[PDB]
Order: C-alpha cells, then structure tokens, then sequence
C-alpha cells in the first residue's frame, strides 16, 4: 500500500500502519 | 521532507520507515 | 471533537487535524 | 504518554497540542 502518492490523512495513516507501536513523527513543512 | 517524497512523488517503505521512532 | 477517548487511528487523525501544518509526533509506547 | 492521556482517558486540546511540532 505504500508505493503510491500518499497525501494528507492518507500519509498519516500509512505512517500509522507501517510504524506500528514504534510511533512516528509527521513533519510536512520541514 | 516526507510530503515532497511521498505525496508530490511516489512513496516507498524505505521513506516511510525513516519517520518511525 | 477532541474531548473524548481517542485511540489508534482516531488519535492519529485528531493530531493531524489539530496540529495542521505544524505536524506532530505520535509516540504510543513512551 | 498520549495513549494513556487521550485513549485510556479523555483527551483534551491542551494534551493534543503538546504533541504538535
């Protein structure tokens, strides 16, 4: 599911699913 | 950044995992 | 929408909507 | 942590904004 254009809430959801319990950081400007 | 690499162009698992903690 | 129990993808979505362009970090273990 | 404060108990805007960058 990750090898596509992922924008906005779709991207935050992919990070959520990929990173799992590790969590993640989402920085759109930087 | 992630939006340039995964929204404006095609994402990859390598890119996404760079942003896991 | 934020004054409720927010778990899992619901919480990641609330952070997404509240933090906006600032982005956020999501750390569930720590 | 955020899951204890916003999933296991009721979230607040103060708590959520603590995790914005």
């Amino acid at each position: 599911f990750v090898n596509q254009h992922l924008c906005g809430s779709h991207l935050v959801e992919a990070l959520y699913l990929v990173c799992g319990e590790r969590g993640f950081f989402y920085t759109p400007k930087a | 950044g992630i939006v340039e690499q995964c929204c404006a162009s095609v994402c990859s698992l390598y890119q996404l995992e760079n942003y896991c903690n």
